[PDB]
């Protein structure tokens, strides 16, 4: 009996408020500063480079990966501004590679191509970085495998950074070895040329799929040679259009079919409008906001049922559904204290014995400072989660929406703690600490040195200390160079939260739910 | 508790989210406020917060000025019993 | 756990049974009764190359003897003499 | 291709008979008895406890119940029984506390909810025993559990029976915390007072729920911090405070009053991501071909007089099919396949003297079903005495052993239903109560006990007629009733269904109408826990 | 490497003392009450029946267990007092059955022996109880049963409260079958008549001896037509000392070897005599003495380990190793506290994360009472502590030392907890609160009920309330009347407490030790 009627989360926000106006404003600008600036990456190497790709009979990779998916499937594109900015006088749109999830004969795949345009598809040193972050989140979610293999080989002004260490490129072989081991398909199409360890990949691929004359592992290489006579070849292809078609029948052979561990409910969308996310968050991290708001506007019928609401009000727990599957989801909603880390600590508990999808909504401003709550163990009490969080076994997936500072964001499921997907938006900063903190805690130390030495050190000398290190952790923390680097996933608009994590939570239930193994809890 | 009547039951009155300085206050000792009219800001930690009105009674009194520093959990306003 | 175990042996001597009751003491020594009278024993058993010899007190009265247990017929060989008991043969 | 057309059980009695006549009467009787003494349970404390009761803005413990389950669903209560006229002078309805089986928010679950009008909700032995049988229970068929806690502590003075032993207070903690361990949900709502001791059954539960003003938890109570430390407190701000609640943390959710607090519940076991999966095949349901009431008139009440027990499984099985095992050997016995309400059973009941071929026959048909994944039930009517068993009786102590074991060792959900006499040896070859059968029920005429009256009277005839005839004294007849009136009396009262169902040795007493749709009740519950495979130990050949 | 010298517990009493005078008077006077009430327990039925029993040719039922055990191996004895002053006008000298685990060709097994000069063997309401309790021993502790058979049948007198219920003599043959199946060997001796459900038990054995005439299950039964034509027994004996030779074949044929899941030291024997605990503790529960004065005279070298020794300081917690095996403590130094529970709970996940076994030595006077203690959930500390010890897979053993009350008794092992063993000094007294403290409050409630009322309630007219009460608690905790019932495995000497646990730990080993599996822990 599912017949119960229930309260549902959310208010009406005031519209005509000043601050709903400045907010909505200020943060529909970053929206669009975001959509332009991916347009430009849309475009890869240029219209020169272009030009030169398809005088040649090949399809441009995006053009790949349309006639690769099912028709009209939404594609979950990943770390579309890997290398934005990061080289000083290179720019590398995308990283030189594409990277994603889409539904191939009705199966959830990852989709790593090579965009040939961008520096003739050499690996660059975050080039590498983004593919095995792709081959990662295959894995963990046994997602097959779809290489589009059109690439010139490393980049040797950089090699030290792309050949030696265990996260080289010598890694994606031992990565493809791996999967192949667990029943995971890696299926790779060769459509352009590949050399040196990029041979490598059709040949450490369970099914192989190589196009006439483009394809290279021509006399040397070619398709006919490898397909008739080297035999590295499974299947002969006529031209881009051919392969793909090809790969799509290699992918319905697969003889697999998903299966779900968690229960299912009819989807429902929430009562109120995403876009009002506009006003209501902004893009001033100063002023502080409820996560209920938020939560109200991605989870189904905006029905949420809270745990332990009245004590650590700080955080916020409960039980959800997005699109069907039901989630636990743990947001900030101020400074974290020594009863917020233990109703965590306990919520996730619960979490993982129901073998409940856990999502974790990142605003964080620091731990709760004081002598009181160190003599009451806060430090204990703040590890009590770090360590819960560590060994959680169910599917994890964390939202940046404000900011990730210190030991707050370890104990919320950062990126060093595998969260299935992270993203951010785009109004988001992390950094060790806030650029605040840290200014004013150097401007103790040095006044502190010159006061303690005894020469005088005056206000003026106070900001050529704090000007520096406030520019600093403002460039440093900015989304786009969280981004550009590969920590989180990708920076999407608030308004397409609910979506992204429907499509990511669908991809992360095609692996089964394994049991929770917990450490000592140091009570 | 569905009718949310329960809402305004669950607290009696606005209590300070932390210990910091009141920046603002605006409610007179006896104003008419509706749920969701700012009643006092205050910053803590140079975090700047905005009590809200919790119900559309009526304000019998204020318990804290402009400028004084408010402890955390300690009550601001006192709502006319209705 | 809280009493005193005795054991009831019996060993032929000639043709006479002798019945001995046996009491395992805390401090590892032996209470004996035989008929009427009572024995305090105590001893070990050590090695002298290749024969095994028995040191015992038996109401304050120490002695050493060779020990020989062949078939069921307990051979104590002492200077003061050679005495051989049988160990009853269960039917 | 289940197109078959087959043989179906059962005749059509004789209305008219004067035995019929008889039987009807006699067990009608029982019926009503049982019907009105309920009703009278039904009504707790009293009129002055339950006006008290509600005077304080609680909801009386059954509509508690009514409230919580899915609308309409069938309640199955256990034990309803406990405590009659147990105590001298003291009446407890139902023993203290109403345990029994319904659905919320469509998953079967074990809701265990404390009577406060019932003295105060105290503890008494029985309500121990009783709260624990439901816990095992719902650990077999891995049923959640709910707890709607208000108590008023452990009785003092029966304390030794209450709190040392490892069936006593204490065990109620231990298997809150197993059940736990094994994901099966424990829910507790504080309805009422919890007091000294009782206030870990809020903490030890997964999720908790209590109420804003009724609801008190505390590990001391008022008086003991008043003793102990010279400190008056009131109840609510030492415990279910909002203290608990907020600055304690003992309390997941807060109720503002009974009906929010059983709302809140039932979101609660909604959100357990748990769905049920059935082990065993499934056909559809069909109601039996003869009416139920009709077994009035072909049981009765005298346990002298015998009826086919292919009778009674004509009016409970669907559509009155029934395969019979080995129908010609050991005919005493009765073993076959059915299906109740859809669900596969083997049944296995008596009907005459257990012979070494009916043991046989038995153990032979359990192996059969514990090999299929097959649930057993059982249907319990050993005879005694009359003609009595075999005289030399020698053969049967070997073959019957073999029996006991094979039930013993049987991993396949088992119910038993005790429809007759239950004596001697004979009770645990056919899954008594100390074989944990998943369910225990018995009909208002049975009868339990070592031996029948009447063997235990005849063998003590024997004894001192012998005495005085050895020793020479003479021993006349009138000295024989001074010897067998006594004994008589004493194996008929304490062999009473009411004394057995007192006591917890039985699950309830059922109406013979209502036996068919308890049984599916039952087995349904069982299923919610996969079957497990059976290992067998030494069979003496 | 384990030559590191390490420092020792204990410091020497001082014997001048007048407390230390007065303790070891008092004790003393205890042990020797508790030696010469089992020198009359050991003479079962009395002379009469035992110059019968012998009449017959039949071994006394202590004799037989002399012979069946390795020659001069330690025999422990469970439950001696079983059915002490149990029942009003009827002697029932160690329930009618002996119980206890010995050595037999080399392999622990636990024997029931029938006491058929008590009452002819028939089976008292707390025989079958003692009974089920020795299957209960021998099942956790994988150690093969065998049975003594002489028995007469259940007293009829009392038959409601012995064949039904599930505890009740069905149970016996249920515990049978299941040990069969776990490949737990089940040997029965019929040395006597057994009839009704006694003829089951030779029946539901693995393997099976008989005497010639004794022996019945001599026409109707009797070892010739079992042996030769019914072929219930396995084995045919001419006489008592014959069967016992054959059980012991019996078992050397079982093909079992001990193995040993824990590490093993060489023992060493405390550094302090164990007597002096007769001065150290004394009779009096009011004053209070150091735990770990007990502890020194225990453990192999008085070594001791503490764990968390400044926090929490009312419960001692460490590791040390008796007999060589690896041991972590827990005893009480005081009431228990929030942090005392804390501390435990921390220790015993411990022990079970290291698959230590675990010792309880219970001195309980309660828990801390307070309207601050309450505020901090000391409820919640408390289960924190209960549902820890509930799910430990790790062989526990409980000593009760001291007073045994309330949920103190639940969080330090009690009965309810299924340890391994139990035991419980002569001094001890165990209730559901102390008597004082029952006196005292029905002192508030009746004070309050003329108080209230209106007619006064005098002085005088407390004592004819606080007497009766005094006296019940004292008469029902008394350590007899608890072990007349079988709550404890045996009173034993305070002298005797490191060989007690020595050879109980010792066959608790003979199982393998479990993974734990714990619940939710409330944080
Ligand atoms: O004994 C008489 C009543 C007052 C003292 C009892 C103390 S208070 C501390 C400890 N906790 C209890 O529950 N009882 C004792």
């Amino acid at each position: 009996y599912h017949g119960d009627s229930v309260a549902s989360l959310g208010t009406q926000p005031d519209l005509g408020s000043a601050l709903y106006q400045e907010n909505y404003k200020q943060m529909k600008a970053l929206v669009n500063q975001l959509h332009e600036r991916v347009e430009h990456i849309k475009l890869g190497g240029g219209e020169k480079a272009r030009a030169l790709h398809i005088s040649r009979g090949k399809l441009l990779p995006r053009e790949r990966i349309d006639n690769l998916i099912d028709p009209g499937s939404p594609f979950l594109e990943l770390s579309q501004f890997a290398g934005y900015q990061l080289y000083d006088n290179e720019e590398v749109p995308g990283g030189g590679i594409i990277t994603g999830i889409g539904r191939v004969s009705g199966v959830e795949c990852m989709i790593i191509a090579n965009d040939a345009t961008v520096k003739g598809g050499a690996y660059y040193p975050v080039t590498v970085k983004k593919q095995l972050r792709a081959q990662e989140i295959a894995m963990q979610n046994r997602l097959p495998c779809i290489y589009l293999v059109d690439s010139g080989g490393a980049y040797l002004p950089r090699q030290a950074d792309v050949f030696p260490d265990r996260d080289h490129f010598g890694r994606t072989f031992y990565n493809q070895a791996i999967m192949s081991s667990k029943n995971i398909a890696q299926i790779a199409v060769v459509m352009g040329s590949c050399t040196a360890g990029g041979a490598y990949v059709p040949a450490m691929a369970d099914e192989n799929i190589i196009v006439r004359k483009q394809g290279t592992i021509e006399d040397l290489g070619g398709a006919d040679l490898h397909c008739r006579k080297s035999g590295v070849s499974d299947h002969w292809a006529l031209d881009d259009h051919h392969a793909l078609h090809l790969t799509r029948k290699v992918v319905r052979n697969l003889n697999y079919q998903k299966k779900l561990d968690v229960t299912i409910e009819p989807s429902e969308e929430p009562l109120f409008p995403a876009d009002e996310l506009y006003g209501i968050v902004g893009a001033n991290l100063k002023r502080s906001f409820d996560v209920r708001e938020v939560i109200a506007r991605i989870v189904d019928g905006s029905r949420f049922t809270e745990f332990k609401a009245f004590y650590g009000d700080t955080l916020v727990t409960g039980f959800a559904r997005i699109f069907g599957y039901p989630v636990g989801i743990v947001g900030n909603n101020g400074v974290l204290f020594s009863e917020s880390a233990k109703k965590g600590t306990h919520f996730v508990q619960l979490c993982c014995q129901r073998n409940i999808p856990l999502l974790f909504l990142q605003n964080i401003t620091g731990f709760m400072v004081g002598r009181e709550y160190e003599a009451e163990g806060i430090a204990k009490d703040g590890a009590k989660m770090v360590a819960a969080v560590a060994c959680a076994q169910v599917p994890k997936i964390t939202l940046i929406i404000g900011g990730s500072y210190g030991a707050g964001n370890y104990g919320m499921c950062g990126r060093a703690y595998s969260p299935r997907f992270l993203y951010i938006w785009p109004n988001a900063r992390i950094s060790v600490m806030g650029g605040e903190q840290a200014a004013n805690v150097l401007a103790t130390i040095t006044k502190d040195q010159r006061a303690r030495e005894g020469k005088q050190f005056s206000s003026a000398d106070e900001a050529a200390l704090k000007e520096p290190i406030i520019k600093k952790f403002e460039e440093e923390g900015n989304p786009y160079y969280s981004s550009a680097r590969v920590w989180d996933d990708g920076i999407i608009d608030p308004a397409d939260t609910r979506l992204v994590l429907g499509l990511s939570f669908s991809a992360a239930l095609n692996a089964p739910i394994e049991k929770t193994d917990f450490g000592i809890f140091r009570m | 508790y569905l009718s949310s009547v329960s809402s305004q039951e669950t607290q009696g009155g606005p209590l300070a989210p932390m210990t910091g300085t009141i920046e603002k206050v605006f409610v007179k000792a006896g104003d008419k406020v509706k749920a969701g009219d700012s009643l006092m800001v205050m910053i803590a930690m140079k975090m700047e917060h905005t009590i809200k009105s919790p119900k559309d009674g009526t304000v019998k009194k204020v318990f804290y000025r402009e400028g004084a520093q408010a402890n955390r959990h300690t009550p601001l306003v006192e709502f006319e019993e209705e | 756990l809280n009493i005193s175990y005795t054991r009831n042996m019996t060993l032929k001597d000639g043709k006479n049974n002798v019945a001995i009751a046996v009491t395992y003491n805390h401090d590892g020594s032996y209470s004996m009764q035989i008929e009427d009278k009572t024995f305090q024993v105590l001893g070990n058993l050590y090695s002298e190359g290749d024969c095994t010899y028995l040191k015992c007190s038996v109401n304050g009265v120490a002695s050493k003897a060779k020990l020989i247990i062949l078939e069921n017929t307990i051979y104590l060989f002492s200077k003061e003499g050679s005495i051989e008991i049988d160990i009853p043969v269960p039917k």
